RNA sequence: UCUGAUCGUAUUGGGCAUCUAACCUCGAACCCUGAAUCGGGUUUAGGGACAGUGCCUGGCGGGUAGUUUAACUGGGGCGGUUGCCUCCUAAAAUGUAACGGAGGCGCCCAAAGGUUCCCUCAACCUGGACGGCAAUCAGGUGGCGAGUGUAAAUGCACAAGGGAGCUUGACUGCGAGACUUACAAGUCAAGCAGGGACGAAAGUCGGGAUUAGUGAUCCGGCACCCCCGAGUGGAAGGGGUG
RNA sequence: UUGCACUACGAGUAAAGAUGCUCGUUACGCGCGGCAGGACGAAAAGACCCCGGGACCUUCACUACAACUUGGUAUUGAUGU
RNA sequence: UACUAAAAACACAGGUCCGUGCGAAGUCGCAAGACGAUGUAUACGGACUGACGCCUGCCCGGUGCUGGAAGGUUAAGAGG
RNA sequence: AUGCCGUGGUGUAAAGCGUGGCAGUGAGACGGCGGGGGAUAAGCUCCGUACGUCGAAAGGGAAACAGCCCAGAUCGCCGGC
RNA sequence: GGGAUGAGCUGUGGGUAGGGGUGAAAGGCCAAUCAAACUCCGUGAUAGCUGGUUCUCCCCGAAAUGCAUUUAGGUGCAGC
RNA sequence: GCCGCAGCGAAAGCGAGUCUGAAUAGGGCGACCCACACGCGCAUACGCGCGUGUGAAUAGUGGCGUGUUCUGGACCCGAA
RNA sequence: AAUAUAUAGGGUGCGGGAGGGAACGCGGGGAAGUGAAACAUCUCAGUACCCGUAGGAGGAGAAAACAAUUGUGAUUCCGCA
C-alpha cells in the first residue's frame, strides 16, 4: 500500500482454531424427501444418492425444513430434532 | 502453475453465506484499563469489509 | 506512582475489574463493593 | 528558526441539523464544546455536550430565558 | 539412635609428588639403500598422561565478510521540526497551506467520582486588642469583573463555583439511531434486563463542565472458563473470555 | 558533422540572449583567398551540485567467521601421600 | 604517479623502543612442509625517527601493552 | 451582502445516486477577487474562491505574443448577419 | 637537460595470480583497461530512472487535490 | 476428484436456524414470493397463519472468445 | 633386512586398472546477483557450478510399514487429495 502497514497486517487475526477431527454431515431436508419420494417407502442412504439429493460416500443427516406428508421409513445417520417430529407425525420411523 | 493465496489474508478474513467478507476490529489486544466498556463493546465482534477495500481483499483471498 | 491494580473478589477470587490508585496517598489495598458476574450480586473486592 | 508550527486536528463542531429539518430518533443535532445551545423538549445533552435527539420529529430553535435552546416538535 | 565430636575400614572425587607402558622427539646409530639432509622400520638417549588433535564451552576478535546510516528543507549541509490538545491566520456552515503568529500534553484525584439537600463570589467603603494595603469579626454596597486540579477557546451565578450527609454506576449483559471518515481508527447515544447507591418520591448515576494525559499488528505473560486433546484414558500444547 | 534551405541587419517580441515571428531598413546571380563575432559551433547521455544505485576505505555502528586463547571429556594408564 | 605531479614526497647511513632461547619470533599453507637461515641475542623480525653538532622537559588520570591474584562477577561439565 | 443546510412550487433529455469491469492523474500555469510569509518587492512563495482561460482549444482581436478580450472548428459553398 | 664503476644498465632462461601478487609507497603496476585484471557461466542480473512501442475511424472525456507513506520525481485508497 | 446442493459457532455441537447471554431481551450472520381470487378464529379496509393454484421466478456447471490479474525474462532496449 | 621367530621389501609368472562420450542417474561439497520497495533470519535453491561413481537405465524394493478398533499388505511412477 505504499509504505503504511497494509490491510493484511493492521487487522487482528480471526479468533480460534480449526478442529482437526471435525466430522461433517451432508444434508437433506425433510421437504426434499416429500418431493423426491411422494409415495414414501424405505429411504436409505443409497437411494438419496441416486435421486440426486446428497453426495456419494459421506455421512448423511436429515434436517427438518419443509412439509412432509408422505409416509416414509428413513434410515440415515444422526437425525435432527425437528426432523424426528415430522417423520413420526406422518406415521413413519427414523433409525440410525 | 497454480494460483497461491495470501497466508495473511486467509487468517484475517472469511466469507459468510452470501458472499460478504468479514474481519475483526483493532485496538483490543492490550492496553485495556483506560478504555471504557462503551469502547470495548464497540470494538467487539465482527463487521463487514468496507466497500473501498473489498477489491484488494477479494483478490488476496482467491 | 499510579500503578494498575486489579480487584479480586472476596468469595470466588475472580479478577473482575482493573483500575488505578495512587500508591503514596493510598498505601493500603483498596476495598470497594463491586458487582461480580459469577456470583450475580455485589460482593467486596480487595486488590491483589 | 521558529518555535511555532503545531496545531491540532479540526473537530468538526457545529449545527448538524438546521431548523425545520425532520430527524430520526437518536440523531446528533448540535455538536459543540460547552453549552452554546441548551437542550429543550425531546433533546438530551450528551457526555461531551452533543445535543442528540430523543424522539423523531422536526428541529426548531428558540429562546428560553436568555439561553437559546434546541427542541423537537413530535 | 537424635544433636555434636573424634577414630577406623571400604568405595569414590579434587590437590601434590614419583613411575613408564600409551603418546611425543628436526637428539644419536643401523637397515630397506645400488646412488638418499625424504619417508618408513629396529634399537638407544630423553620428555610424559602433560603436550598435540576430535567434540562441547566461555573469552577475545576491523585480521576478514555482509550491510545499515530516515525525511521535511525557497539547492544540499549546519540549526530546527515530526504524534496529541486549544486559539488566530481561515474570507460570518464544515474544511484549508507555509521553516506563519501564540501556548499546552506523555498527567492528576479513592475524592477533585455517584447522589441528595443547602449556600453566593471578587473588588470597594465604614467600625474593631495585638493587626499593617491585605489574616479573623460586624454592617452597607456589589449580577458577575471571582472561581474552574491543569494551556486555550466555548460554557457555567438556574450554577458546571463553595460546604455538608450517606456512599462506589471509576457497573455485568446489550444497544435503535447518528456524527466524523480513503481505509485503519475516533465520538455520541435514547432505551431494555440483571444486581446496586442516593432520594419521601420524581428520578439521576456505564468517572471527572467539555475537548489533550497516548501506541496498530505480531509474538508472548498471567488469571479464570473446561472448547480441541494426533489409537484410547490422561497429559503436553493449542482455543475462548478478562 | 549533417531535421530542413534561393540560411541579412536593427528595434522589438517569445521558454525571458532569434537567419526563420512583428514593424522596418538594407542587399544584382556564382565562385576564389583570408579573419574567427554568432549559429547557445563540434567533440564527450557534466567530472562540480542534487536525487536514486554501486564500489572501496575507517571505527569504541550492527551482526557474524577465521586466527589466537580458557575449561570439561575422549585418546589416558599405574602407585604413594 | 608507464600516459598532465620528480618534489619539500619515499629510500637512506645513524638512533631508540618492542618482540624472539632456536624445526625461534614473524610469514606462506587446512596440514605436511618451506622461508627466516644452512643464521643463534654483536643474530633475526616489527614500529617510529632519519648524516652530523648541541639537545631531547613535565604528565600513568583516559586508551593500550607488561606483570599480579586478595576480593567480587562469570560457561559447558559434575550435582539432581 | 453572499455562501451553506432542509423544505413546498415551477423549469430543465444526455443531471444525481447504488453496485460491477478497465483506467489515467497525484510536478501544474498565468489572470480576476480575499489573505499569510516578503520590504504590503518579484514573471516570487503558500492557501481560499458551483471563479475564468491554458493544460487538452483551432478561429477573430491585442503589431508579434500558451494563460487577457470575443467565441468553442462534423463536412462542403466565389451567399447573408 | 640528469646520471654515466654503480643502490648502474642490459640479454637469455626461471619464480610469485586476483581480496591475491609485487611495490626505495605513487593506490603505483600486474598484456594500450586496475579503490580489486581478463574470459566463460549464474544470465535475458536488477534499476521507484532516461529512451522507444508500428493501420484507420466513430462516441464520451480527465487530473496535477485530499489522507497515509524510510514518504516527497514513487505508491495504496478516495476525488475526477 | 472438483464446483453446486444450508447455514451458524473459536470449538464441542445444534441445524431454517444459530452464536452471545441469566433472558420466550436485544443484536450479529443466515433463511423466508402473499403480483394472485378463494377457504381460516380474519375484516370499518389493507393483513395474520395455512391450504388450493391463477401454476408466480430463482441456477448452477463445463467449453470456447475477450478485458484485467498471478508465477515465470513477461511490452522492448540500457548500468556501475 | 636391521634381527632372533618374522615382517617391511625385493625376484618371477598370470589376470585387471588408466582415458574419451550430448543427455539422463545416484552419493558428497555448495554460491551470489535477486525477491523481501533498505537488510542480517528467510528467499533465490539444495538452483548454477564443482567432486566421486556408474548403468542401458539408475535409485528404491520384500515391513522394526501404515491405519484406528473395521481393515490395507514389497517398491517405483502418473492423476487427485
Ligand atoms: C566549480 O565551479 C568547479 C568547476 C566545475 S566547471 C563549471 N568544480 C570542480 O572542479
Ligand atoms: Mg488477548
Ligand atoms: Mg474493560
Ligand atoms: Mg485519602
Ligand atoms: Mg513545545
Ligand atoms: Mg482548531
Ligand atoms: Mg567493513
Ligand atoms: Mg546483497
Ligand atoms: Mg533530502
Ligand atoms: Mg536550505
Ligand atoms: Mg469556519
Ligand atoms: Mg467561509
Ligand atoms: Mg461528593
Ligand atoms: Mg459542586
Ligand atoms: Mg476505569
Ligand atoms: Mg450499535
Ligand atoms: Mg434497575
Ligand atoms: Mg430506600
Ligand atoms: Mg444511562
Ligand atoms: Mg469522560
Ligand atoms: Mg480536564
Ligand atoms: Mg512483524
Ligand atoms: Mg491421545
Ligand atoms: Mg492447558
Ligand atoms: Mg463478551
Ligand atoms: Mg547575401
Ligand atoms: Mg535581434
Ligand atoms: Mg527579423
Ligand atoms: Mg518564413
Ligand atoms: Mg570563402
Ligand atoms: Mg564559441
Ligand atoms: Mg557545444
Ligand atoms: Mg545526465
Ligand atoms: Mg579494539
Ligand atoms: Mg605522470
Ligand atoms: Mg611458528
Ligand atoms: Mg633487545
Ligand atoms: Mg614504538
Ligand atoms: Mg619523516
Ligand atoms: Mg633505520
Ligand atoms: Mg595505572
Ligand atoms: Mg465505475
Ligand atoms: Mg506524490
Ligand atoms: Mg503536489
Ligand atoms: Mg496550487
Ligand atoms: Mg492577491
Ligand atoms: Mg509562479
Ligand atoms: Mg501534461
Ligand atoms: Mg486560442
Ligand atoms: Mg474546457
Ligand atoms: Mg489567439
Ligand atoms: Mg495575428
Ligand atoms: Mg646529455
Ligand atoms: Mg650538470
Ligand atoms: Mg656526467
Ligand atoms: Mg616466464
Ligand atoms: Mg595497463
Ligand atoms: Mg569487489
Ligand atoms: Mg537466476
Ligand atoms: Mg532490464
Ligand atoms: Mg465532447
Ligand atoms: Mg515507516
Ligand atoms: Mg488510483
Ligand atoms: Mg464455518
Ligand atoms: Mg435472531
Ligand atoms: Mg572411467
Ligand atoms: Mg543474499
Ligand atoms: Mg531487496
Ligand atoms: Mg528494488
Ligand atoms: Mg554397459
Ligand atoms: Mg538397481
Ligand atoms: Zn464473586
Amino acid at each position: 500500500e505504499g509504505g503504511q502497514m497494509p490491510i493484511h497486517m493492521r487487522l487482528p487475526k480471526l479468533k480460534g482454531f480449526r478442529n482437526r477431527f471435525r466430522t461433517e454431515y451432508e444434508i437433506v431436508n425433510v421437504g426434499d424427501i416429500n418431493r423426491l419420494f411422494p409415495q414414501g417407502g424405505a429411504v436409505g442412504v443409497d437411494d438419496l444418492v441416486a435421486k440426486g439429493a446428497v453426495r456419494k460416500n459421506a455421512l448423511v443427516k436429515v434436517l427438518g425444513d419443509g412439509k412432509l406428508t408422505a409416509k416414509v421409513d428413513v434410515s440415515a445417520h444422526k437425525f435432527s430434532g425437528s426432523a424426528r417430529a415430522k417423520i413420526t407425525a406422518a406415521g413413519g420411523s427414523a433409525t440410525e | 502453475p497454480k494460483a497461491k493465496t495470501h497466508s495473511g489474508a486467509s487468517k484475517r478474513f472469511r466469507r459468510t453465506g452470501t458472499g460478504k467478507i468479514v474481519r475483526q476490529k483493532a485496538n483490543r489486544r492490550h492496553l485495556l484499563e483506560h478504555k471504557p466498556s462503551t469502547r470495548t463493546r464497540r470494538l467487539d465482534g465482527r463487521t463487514v469489509v468496507a466497500a473501498n477495500d473489498t477489491k484488494r481483499v477479494t483478490s488476496l483471498l482467491n | 506512582v499510579r500503578p494498575k491494580i486489579t480487584l479480586a473478589c472476596e468469595v470466588c477470587k475472580h479478577r473482575n475489574y482493573i483500575t488505578k490508585k495512587n500508591r503514596r496517598n493510598d498505601p493500603d489495598r483498596l476495598e470497594l463493593k463491586k458487582f461480580c458476574p459469577n456470583c450475580g450480586k455485589h460482593q467486596a473486592h480487595r486488590e491483589t | 528558526s521558529s518555535r511555532n508550527g503545531r496545531d491540532s486536528a479540526a473537530q468538526r463542531l457545529g449545527v448538524k441539523r438546521y431548523g425545520g429539518q425532520v430527524v430520526k430518533a437518536g440523531e446528533i443535532l448540535v455538536r459543540q464544546r460547552g453549552t452554546k445551545f441548551h437542550p429543550g423538549v425531546n433533546v438530551g445533552r450528551g457526555g461531551d455536550d452533543t445535543l442528540f435527539a430523543k424522539t423523531a420529529g422536526a428541529v426548531e430553535f428558540g429562546i428560553k430565558r436568555g439561553r437559546k435552546t434546541v427542541s423537537i416538535v413530535g
